[PDB]
RNA sequence: CUUAAUUGCGAUAACGAACGAGACCUUAACCUACUAAAUAGUGGUGCUAGCAUUUGCUGGUUAUCCACUUCUUAGAGGGACUAUCGGUUUCAAGCCGAUGGAAGUUUGAGGCAAUAACAGGUCUGUGAUGCCCUUAGACGUUCUGGGCCGCACGCGCGCUACACUGACGGAGCCAGCGAGUCUAACCUUGGCCGAGAGGUCUUGGUAAUCUUGUGAAACUCCGUCGUGCUGGGGAUAGAGCAUUGUAAUUAUUGCUCUUCAACGAGGAAUUCCUAGUAAGCGCAAGUCAUCAGCUUGCGUUGAUUACGUCCCUGCCCUUUGUACACA
């Protein structure tokens, strides 16, 4: 459906790439180090395990 | 040309003495055998062919071997 | 002799030649015999190959290249020079279009081809370099288990081309005089010119 | 309706060699556990993804070369989906990654 | 390299419009030697000329060689569809033109000296004499310059 | 014993075949005949004012029984030599496109020709209605 | 001809400052209570034949 | 090129440490003991361990 | 009817899929008669592991195999891994084993590589070079 | 004393250790074994058309029934460990000569590779980094384009030939690596137009389907010539045709015809390389709107001379000498 098997299963690696800076790139002093990877349909589960869960 | 290669035109009968007991001889032989070269090699399997002393022993592109048949 | 139902029926004069015993088709590549001088011990036939695409390993282990076909050597060792490298299933063609002329011209099929070629006409020796210095007089090292047969073989089919090229005379159509030449020969060919230069060392200097 | 199938083409995408095969069999039990009969996987085969580059980051040096590979491996099943498989990735056996993509073939 | 009884009937060297001709070659090779006169219409000076082919060059005798005169200049009269042609709509006209053995020459200094007088890019290039269609030519100027 | 044109010759069968019908008489030389260089590289056309039409058109009638369909775009793709390429290294590009095309007017008198739905070439028993039936007595000449 | 078969039963090795020429031993074929130290090209197996071409001499240093 | 290892201590202090009197020119103990006393971190360590252990105790029938 | 039979042969672009059904004794690539195998020089490579054990062995069986790609010689040296896998597939099992000491005697000393599943390989270019182990030019000024 | 190895045998003011080497992981090194293949297809298949009259060949009936993997497969394991016998050797490490072989370079090639550094080089992958002219003259952005190609004359990496395995046309049409369409667009078969380049009617596939068996060369098979700057060579130059883009002028290119340059195996010097390898050919990907003579990856035939030396360059390790330590 408009994008391809092969040449876009990489495509979700930005999801590992875009998504493991906008954790922490303002967010530098937060603490993160690899969150349980978890995705459902139509939107995703968001957990915060760092050292910064509280001040932000 | 200039020494035996495309007729040889006074020399007719020599096309007729083909084997002078001269066992070897192919396409690549002729050329220097003082008779009919690369361009017009073939004119002794043209001449004497069908019926005759030739018979075809060989087969290779542009180059074939004949002899006096036994 | 036991024909078989099929739809693509089968010829008569060959391979009762072939189911009886392990050897050729149809020529009389048969029951003739070696002549066998020095160098005891270099035929591959029985069993021999027909043609030159012999499966197996033979090269980096210097100890089997002897084992590398004897007959297949003569067909090893045509083609250089910018023309022919690559296209080695020219040489295919030139093991019958060498047992094409020699059937006009004294037959001896293969346990006879290769063993008459190297006694009178090739080295029993070899003369390398390794010359002490300032003029390098060549050790005359003799004949070696492997010393009868590499540059035996492998250089006598590449000096006798140089009448090949630069005029009429075909590659596969110069050898129909050279392995005779080299069987019996008073060089017509390339055959005394590896004991001529390397032999007026080899004689008395030793 | 209700419980009769309609002969829908198991497949699951992934990566790796047997993390798919942690959630593939998640179909593979629970096709076979109420006895369907099956002519069911086939391994969708590995596929490289190389990409060629030079090891510097400025072109001095010894131009060193360094390549790139991945292996695609994934399975489909020629199978009927049951109403008991189908919407159970909506809120189960479902990962990042693991995008359980299911298309359809029949007839 | 056909039945052949070549007596002095064929035809030996002699000239034939500036070419002492070698007879001697094939029929393909009868003519094609005169600057205009590529290789490349070898087989269009007798592709159906009603001339035998297998035959060497002792055939298109002496009055079957007048044909040759007029089949090259003019390139129309015998049907072929002008794709097969050096030079067509030039300066003045706008038709078709087959340059011949003494107008190679004559016309394309015509419409270079065209273009020494017209400014022009290619113009600064030949006559200084400089390597106008495409090449460096700084590297250019070692071996060759 | 049964036959099947896969119990068939094919290299100098067109030498006995298709050149024994070389006189069939319908001559079919649409103007593009032996002008071009039936190449799109290469620089020569045949000259020896003798055959390939049935080298190239009647060569595909036997080829098409060994397969299923082709097309001209495999006709051109299909014999393209070393082409007259500069001072650069060679290659095989096509052959001419318009030229070898001919066969799309030249083979729709035989019978041959059955064009298919799902693109590309059908060939019906019309070949069996003159090979199959020749057969029983060009293979027995073969000897 | 002045040459004698002779098996090289004891294998050495090979010598030279290039590379080239080898120290062996022979045990002829005939005339045996009798042997020379001579040498041989190369790539030599063990018990074959030296045909040599020289009647009885030496040769010995390989530099 | 063809000598022990880093792995070949280790190949004699747990070879003979209980196990002795097994292990004959047979190779299939040659495996059989290396799943049970060694985890198997490669079916290389078959090649590594046990390739030798016979050629060893080749030297105990000697002496 | 019967299953496909997993004997099968490997090469470098022809798989030679040593097939077996009931057949009469068809040499072909499922394709191509016994005169037409023919380059003149190539002819018997195909053949030889058939012409072993007598003329035929076509009492039962055939020799039914397709094999696409190839070089030159790179299916006439293939398939008779099939062709040889294509006749004794059922003759260790159905006869006996002194049908194969006493009389697949044949089937032993002329194995020039027929059951060897292959093991010469040309292997990956390097980096940094042209060619296999060749190199590029210094010129160290 | 061996080894590719400070890897190992052992002799020992050394004992135990720990990296580096080997192990480690891919990929070419296989399986008469199954949970599986209409994202390949075999056997009979419902069978048909001819021929031959012997379930013998082509094609399908996107399910006629299937047994469904035995070609891509791994879900994991196994099998070759110089193995095995003679020669060696301190009787140990070892190392040769024959055998058996899917399987006897370290399974072949690679995958990050230690201690310590190098004023190696990137503020040109960044609006990381103290340093200015900074801005309104600006030593930068918008844009018309130059210029990065400019040429007196040098030096490298590569391409084509230097000349009868030279050049030319047709029957078999063979690979292997991979690549491929989104809110518009790559791969494009089949058919008409055009001689080519291509124009157009169409088709399949967001992926073992389809382009593709990438229907490659080189070859397999034949007909043609004659050694001369030949029809070797296609530089150079002229004139026409279609495309890519908004536009090709300094020709981005591909095609047609004409013109047919030098040279005739290169001096002092110098690059690579011990078997599927050199050396000839060719295919896909990169940058790609257009452009491959270059690189990344891959096939097709398969030679020479060497399976050893420190001679020339280099390189580690000892003994030695040193007024040297930016060595």
């Amino acid at each position: 459906a408009l994008i391809s098997k092969k040449r876009k299963l990489v495509a979700d690696g930005v999801f590992y790439a875009e998504l493991n800076e906008f954790f922490t790139r303002e967010l530098a002093e937060e603490g993160y180090s690899g969150v349980e990877v978890r995705v459902t349909p139509t939107k995703t589960e968001v957990i915060i395990r760092a050292t910064r869960t509280q001040d932000v | 040309a200039q020494h035996a290669v495309i007729l040889d035109q006074e020399k007719y009968d020599r096309i007729l003495k083909e084997v002078p007991t001269y066992r070897y001889v192919s396409v690549s032989v002729l050329v220097d055998r003082l008779k009919i070269g690369g361009s017009l090699a073939r004119i002794a399997l043209r001449h004497l062919e069908k019926e005759g002393i030739i018979k075809p022993i060989s087969k290779h592109s542009k180059q074939a071997i004949y002899t006096r048949a036994t | 002799f036991t024909p078989v139902v099929l739809a693509t029926p089968i010829p008569e004069e060959v391979q009762q030649a072939q189911t009886e015993i392990k050897l050729f088709n149809k020529w009389s590549f048969e029951e003739v015999e070696v002549k066998d001088a020095s160098l005891v011990d270099y035929v591959q036939v029985r069993q021999p190959i027909f043609v030159a695409h012999t499966a197996g390993r033979y090269a980096n282990k210097r100890f089997r290249k002897a084992q590398c076909p004897i007959i297949e050597r003569l067909t090893n060792s045509l083609m250089m020079n910018g023309r022919n490298n690559g296209k080695k299933l020219k040489a295919v063609r030139i093991i019958k279009h060498t047992l094409d002329i020699i059937n006009v011209l004294t037959d001896q099929n293969p346990i006879q081809v290769v063993v008459d070629a190297i006694t009178n006409t090739g080295p029993r020796e070899d003369t390398t370099r390794v010359g002490g210095g300032g003029a390098a007089r060549r050790q005359a090292v003799d004949v070696s288990p492997l010393r009868r047969v590499n540059q035996a073989i492998a250089l006598l089919t590449i000096g006798a081309r140089e009448a090949a090229f630069r005029n009429i005379k075909t590659i596969a159509e110069t050898l129909a005089e050279e392995l005779i030449n080299a069987a019996k020969g008073s060089s017509t060919s390339y055959a005394i010119k590896k004991k001529d230069e390397l032999e007026r060392v080899a004689k008395s200097n030793r | 309706q209700q419980q009769q199938i309609i002969k829908i083409r198991i497949t699951l995408t992934s990566t790796k060699v047997k993390q798919l095969e942690n959630v593939s069999s998640n179909i593979v039990k629970n096709a076979e556990q109420h006895n369907l009969v099956k002519k069911g996987p086939v391994r969708l085969p590995t596929k490289v993804l190389k990409i060629s580059t030079r090891k510097t980051p400025n072109g001095e040096g010894s131009k060193t070369w360094e390549t790139y590979e991945m292996r695609i491996h994934k399975r489909y099943i020629d199978l009927e989906a049951p109403v008991q498989i189908v919407k159970r990735i909506t809120q189960i056996t479902i990962e990042p990654g693991v995008d359980v993509e299911v298309v359809v073939a029949s007839n | 390299s056909l039945v052949v009884q070549e007596q002095g009937s064929f035809q030996h060297i002699l000239r034939l419009l500036n070419t002492n001709v070698d007879g001697n070659i094939k029929i393909v090779y009868a003519l094609t030697t005169i600057k205009g006169v590529g290789r490349r219409y070898s087989n269009l000076v007798c592709k159906k000329a009603d001339v035998d082919l297998h035959k060497r060059a002792g055939e298109l005798t002496q009055e079957e060689l007048e044909r040759i005169v007029q089949i090259m200049q003019n390139p129309t009269h015998y049907k072929i569809p002008a794709w097969f042609l050096n030079r067509q709509n030039d300066i003045t006209d706008g038709k078709d033109y087959h340059t011949l053995a003494n107008n190679v020459e004559s016309k394309l200094r015509d419409d270079l000296e065209r273009l020494k007088k017209i400014r022009a890019h290619r113009g600064i290039r030949h006559f200084w004499g400089l390597r106008v269609r495409g090449q460096h030519t700084k590297t250019t100027g070692r071996r060759r310059a | 014993p049964g036959v099947s044109v896969r119990d068939v010759a094919a290299q100098d069968f067109i030498n006995a075949y298709a050149s024994f019908l070389q006189r069939q008489g319908k001559l079919e030389v649409p103007g593009y005949v032996d002008i071009v260089k039936t190449s799109s590289g290469n620089e020569m056309p045949p000259q020896d004012a003798e055959g390939w039409f049935y080298k190239r058109a009647a060569s595909v009638a036997r080829h098409i029984y060994m397969r299923k369909q082709v097309g001209v775009g495999k006709l051109n793709k299909l014999y393209g030599g070393a082409k007259s390429r500069g001072v650069r290294p060679y290659k095989h590009i096509d052959a001419s496109g318009s030229i070898n095309r001919k066969v799309l007017q030249a083979l729709e008198k035989i019978g041959i020709v059955e064009i298919s739905p799902k693109g590309g070439r059908r060939i019906s028993e019309n070949g069996q209605r003159d090979l199959d039936r020749i057969a029983a007595q060009t293979l027995e000449e073969d000897e | 001809t002045p040459v004698t078969l002779a098996k090289v039963i004891k294998v050495l090795g090979r010598t030279g400052s290039r590379g080239g020429v080898t120290q062996v031993r022979v045990e002829f074929l005939e005339d045996t209570s009798r042997t020379i130290v001579r040498n041989v090209k190369g790539p030599v197996r063990e018990n074959d034949i030296l045909v040599l071409m020289e009647s009885e001499r030496e040769a010995r240093r390989l530099r | 090129g063809r000598v022990r290892t880093k792995t070949v201590k280790r190949a004699s202090k747990a070879l003979i440490e209980r196990y002795y009197p097994k292990l004959t020119l047979d190779f299939q103990t040659n495996k059989r003991l290396c799943d049970e006393i060694a985890t198997i971190q490669s079916k290389r360590l078959r090649n590594k361990i046990a390739g030798y252990t016979t050629h060893l105790m080749k030297r105990i029938q000697k002496g | 009817a019967v299953p496909s039979v997993q004997t099968f042969g490997k090469k470098k672009s022809a798989t030679a899929v040593a097939h077996v059904k009931a057949g009469k004794g068809l040499i072909k690539v499922n394709g191509s008669p016994i005169t037409l195998v023919e380059p003149e020089i190539l002819r018997f490579k195909v053949y030889e592991p058939l012409l072993l054990v007598g003329l035929d062995k076509f009492s039962n069986i055939d020799i039914r195999v397709r094999v696409t790609g190839g070089g030159h010689v790179s299916q006439v040296y293939a398939i008779r891994q099939a062709i040889a896998k294509g006749l004794v597939a059922y003759h260790q099992k159905y006869v006996d084993e002194q049908s194969k000491n006493e009389l697949k005697k044949a089937f032993t000393s002329y194995d020039r590589t027929l059951l060897i599943a292959d093991s010469r390989r040309p292997e990956p270019k390097k980096f940094g070079g042209k060619g296999a182990r060749s190199r590029f030019q210094k010129s160290y000024r």
